[PDB]
């Protein structure tokens, strides 16, 4: 369970981390440290709870997940083969009922 | 009747501990195949 | 069922000095009135040899002591059948066992007598003793029940056409035939078959001078159990109910493939001390079915 | 089966299309890998595991379905970036006996 | 002899192997014992005929 | 001091640790009986202390 | 026809006082080898350990 979510929290990590790239003029003022809190305000506790006892006396940063994050390793699982795959569907913003 | 029931050495007699019948191990072949589909699909959706 | 005599482990000498049975805390227990269930499902097992295997009954709501597991695996290797015709067990429980007889032979208490490790890391993977047994052999292999009844025994033969036309088979556990009870073929000391007398010299090479020694006198006891049940499967479960050939034969090619099969097995499930006390019963039949006169009528 | 063919929006359709696909793997390779992983892992820790739901009277009619896989990839745990405190309290309160 | 074999196996075997090995021991018992089975040879002494 | 500690053997379950730690050079398979167990066993270090 | 072999009492086989002395005098009092033996091949083993 705690290795197949944080394969969830790295994909949703990953094709986060293009959006302000996408669309300059709404990210104008997003540092990469804004959507590491939209992640894991959406990521169970109790994987966060367990990340909190190596990083409660050492300090990692910005630039300290997106190596965890680019790293290729994953778990599948039923919840990450289907998190993977809406990624993919919702890929054009039109389909997401939004267009300026 | 049968000459294969004489024993005539005190090895092959013992006590008698509990007995089987021809109408009680079909009841009971049954009732422990219906049990133990009947647990397996209370414990799993 | 008839449990065996009782001066079997036991042999007083002068006043009240007697020898002592190295099982004597199991030949002394009551079976609870679930555990005396479970002897009736291998008993069950053995009369009907391809159609009933049986399985582990793993539960976490009891504890019994840790030498009840280890004597379930010698007792298993020389009870149910693994060989290249049928199987009395599963695929997993075959598995089990050898992990069972595996803890049984290095857990030493007397000294220590030496053992190799081989290159792999299943169990029974070594060669105890002085004399260097191999114990590989005891391994499940079921395209020739290496470990099992039925390592060197041929258990199915046909004979003259039974009134039955598609049950022509005769089962016989162990190599003995029904007419051994009668006629005997040996003296009283050569009783034996194969699987039983690699159980007897291996147990005395590691170490377990005492433990072999018990079985030895249990001997005789064993052969004419399965004489008794070599005399109900072919004699008395013999009706248009019982498995053709062309079923009964294909049951254990299937059960290794996993192919798809309308003649399923019922798996039931024992546990471990029902092993051992389904090592001391016998079931000789008392009487004949009340029904097995007008059986034909039924059937047809 | 019974397959038919009927109607169904277009990124609603992508993940039905690889939920079903993921229940045709579990059936083929999945099942009898986590299954046979746990009987390699049961053999050295002494732990017997029990295979009592595969094998009742009704399982050859019985599509099984296994939202998690048991051979975790264990890269993805020592991956947590300074994460070598947190994988030491999570292995003392999880495998640690208790004896006089 | 239940002493032995109370956890020691005989079977028919065992029991014709016993019996046709020559040792015996004379007594006043077994003297007439071997003479009475010779006199009951011919079962017309026993007095039944077919 | 001149004895092997850890042993590499054939894949642990999981693949990242199956290294073998062997203390004093104590190959533990076996189940061991407390009473019964290195009755005659030595290693290195404990016999250049006595 | 009789001979003995040794419990597998725990505590008093860990008895370290009770073990040698048993291991002198059972030297000086049975017999094993020669002619016949009074003891098995497994209680002379742990009377040369003692």
């Amino acid at each position: 369970v705690y290795a197949s979510e944080l394969s969830v929290m790295k994909v949703d990590m990953r094709h986060l981390s293009l959006m302000q790239r996408r669309f300059p003029d709404v990210l104008i003022q997003a540092r990469p440290s804004h959507f590491w809190k939209a992640v894991l305000n959406d990521s169970p506790e109790a994987v966060k709870a367990v990340m909190n006892l190596s990083h409660s006396h050492n300090f990692i940063n910005i630039r300290d997940m997106m190596r965890w994050v680019m790293l290729p390793s994953l778990q599948p699982s039923l919840k990450l083969a289907l998190e993977e795959e809406a990624w993919a569907a919702a890929n054009d913003f039109e389909d997401l009922m939004l267009t300026d | 009747q049968r000459p294969e029931r004489i024993k005539t050495t005190p090895y092959l007699e013992g006590d008698v501990l509990s007995s089987d019948s021809g109408p009680l191990l079909s009841v009971f072949a049954l009732q422990e195949i219906m049990q133990k589909v009947r647990q397996v699909q209370a414990d799993y959706m | 069922y008839i449990a065996p005599n009782p001066r079997i482990s036991s042999i007083t000498l002068t006043q009240r000095i007697t020898t002592t049975g190295p099982f004597a805390i199991l030949t002394g227990s009551t079976p609870t009135a679930q555990q005396l269930n479970d002897v009736r499902k291998i008993y069950l097992a053995l009369m009907f040899p391809g159609q009933i295997i049986l399985d582990l009954k793993i539960d976490p709501g009891e504890r019994m002591d840790p030498a009840v597991r280890m004597v379930a695996g010698v007792v298993g290797h020389l009870l149910f059948t693994a060989g290249g015709r049928f199987t009395n067990l599963t695929q997993n429980m075959a598995r089990q066992l050898d992990i069972a007889l595996n803890d049984y032979l290095l857990y030493m208490y007397n000294t220590r007598v030496q053992v190799n490790y081989g290159p792999t890391g299943e169990p029974l993977d070594f060669q105890i003793g002085r004399n260097q047994y191999d114990c590989n052999v005891f391994r499940a292999d079921f395209a020739t029940g290496t470990g099992y009844n039925g390592w060197a025994t041929i258990d199915v033969e046909y004979r003259e056409p039974a009134p039955y036309v598609h049950a022509q088979r005769y089962i016989r556990y162990c190599g003995i035939d029904s007419r051994e009870l009668i006629n005997p073929t040996t003296y009283g000391i050569g009783m034996t078959y194969h699987c039983y007398n690699e159980m007897l010299r291996m147990l005395v090479a590691a170490g377990k001078d005492s433990e072999a020694a018990y079985f030895r006198s249990m001997l005789p006891f064993h052969m004419v159990r399965f004489a008794r049940i070599n005399q109900i499967i072919n004699e008395d479960l013999h009706s248009v109910f019982s498995l053709p050939d062309d079923m009964f034969n294909a049951l254990l090619p299937d059960l290794i493939a996993g192919a798809h099969q309308n003649a399923d097995p019922v798996v039931l499930d024992v546990s471990w001390i029902s092993l051992w006390f389904a090592f001391n019963r016998s079931f000789e039949p008392t009487h004949r079915n009340e029904m097995l006169e007008v059986a034909p009528l039924i059937e047809s | 089966v019974d397959v038919f063919i009927g109607a169904c929006s277009e990124p609603v359709y992508r993940i039905y299309n690889r939920l079903q696909g993921y229940i045709e793997a579990v059936q083929l390779q999945e099942l009898r890998n986590s299954i046979g992983w746990l009987e390699r892992l049961g053999h050295r820790k002494r732990i017997t595991y029990s295979q009592e739901v595969l094998t009742d009277f009704r399982r050859q009619d019985t599509i099984w379905v296994l939202a998690l896989q048991l051979p975790v990839n264990p890269q993805v745990v020592w991956d947590v970036p300074r994460s070598s405190i947190a994988n030491l309290i999570m292995n003392i309160a999880t495998c640690l006996p208790t004896g006089e």
